[PDB]
């Protein structure tokens, strides 16, 4: 798995 | 009354009462057209976070800020107004080292903490606490993440209303890639949709950004991923929106 399902989405859409 | 009129305004959010404010605007800013007032009425926030107490920010906020509800002196009051030094209220809140006011500017819908003033300064780099730095840049943290799980499931329920909401709102402009890649997998929000073959939301994509050349971790860029009369859909949309970028290369 890694990561969860948010964090997960914060890796992808975020832009750091 | 030129200057002055700053004066009355900087009185009157020392003393603290929403109504004595309303009473002071009601009867001293007139006429509310001529641009000496309306000028020195859209500094209000900014004058708010420097002399008025806690309460009177919020009423002010709560009141005439991002909102319709026809208000009052029809006032209209942007939370992200530009100071003549380009700076906004939550820049000065944050220079003056008045933290329990950062933070109720920075929990507001429309608050935009990535704008530039004249000195291209982020509104964080304004304080000299360190506490209100670590509370800000905690808060950006914070807010990014609840966003990027609004987009992902925006997408997921096919929310199309959803996503022009949040790409709308300039911070999300500022701190959201709609390119990039889920972390364990390809995979760019275009490849998962042409997967899907789901043309209506591979159009909508294309318009807002989403680079139909940006690969998944296997070198195949969208195009690559192809009754039927649905597929050939996709593959004459993205021929399309690739010979559009093809144009700025000029040479």
């Amino acid at each position: 798995k890694h990561y969860n399902d948010g964090e997960r989405a914060v890796l992808q859409f975020g832009k750091n | 009354s030129k200057p002055l009129l700053k004066l009355k305004l900087l009185d009157a959010l020392r003393q603290g009462s929403f109504p004595n404010l309303q009473d002071l605007l009601k009867k001293q800013f007139q006429p509310l057209d001529d641009p000496n007032v309306q000028q020195v009425l859209h500094l209000m926030l900014h004058y708010a976070v420097q002399v008025a107490p806690m309460a009177v920010i919020k009423e002010i906020v709560h009141h005439w800020v991002s909102t319709t509800n026809t208000t009052f002196l029809n006032i209209h009051l942007d939370l992200n107004e530009r100071d003549s030094n380009g700076n906004t209220p939550l820049h000065i809140a944050a220079y003056q080292s008045r933290g329990d006011i950062v933070a109720f500017l920075l929990d507001q819908p429309t608050i935009n903490d990535c704008v530039l003033n004249n000195s291209h300064l982020q509104a964080i780099e304004m304080c000299k606490n360190l506490n209100i730095a670590q509370m800000m840049q905690v808060k950006r943290s914070t807010y990014v993440a609840e966003t990027a799980q609004e987009f992902r499931t925006a997408f997921n329920n096919r929310d199309f209303g959803h996503l022009e909401s949040i790409l709308s709102s300039p911070r999300n402009a500022e701190l959201l890639d709609i390119n990039g890649m889920d972390p364990e997998t390809g995979d760019t929000v275009l490849h998962e949709f042409v997967k899907k073959r789901d043309v209506i939301m591979c159009r909508w994509l294309l318009e807002h950004g989403a680079d139909p050349f940006k690969r998944d971790r296997k070198g195949k860029l969208p195009i690559e991923l192809v009754k039927i009369a649905i597929d050939i859909e996709l593959k004459k949309l993205l021929e399309r929106a690739t010979r559009e970028q093809s144009v700025i290369d000029v040479t």
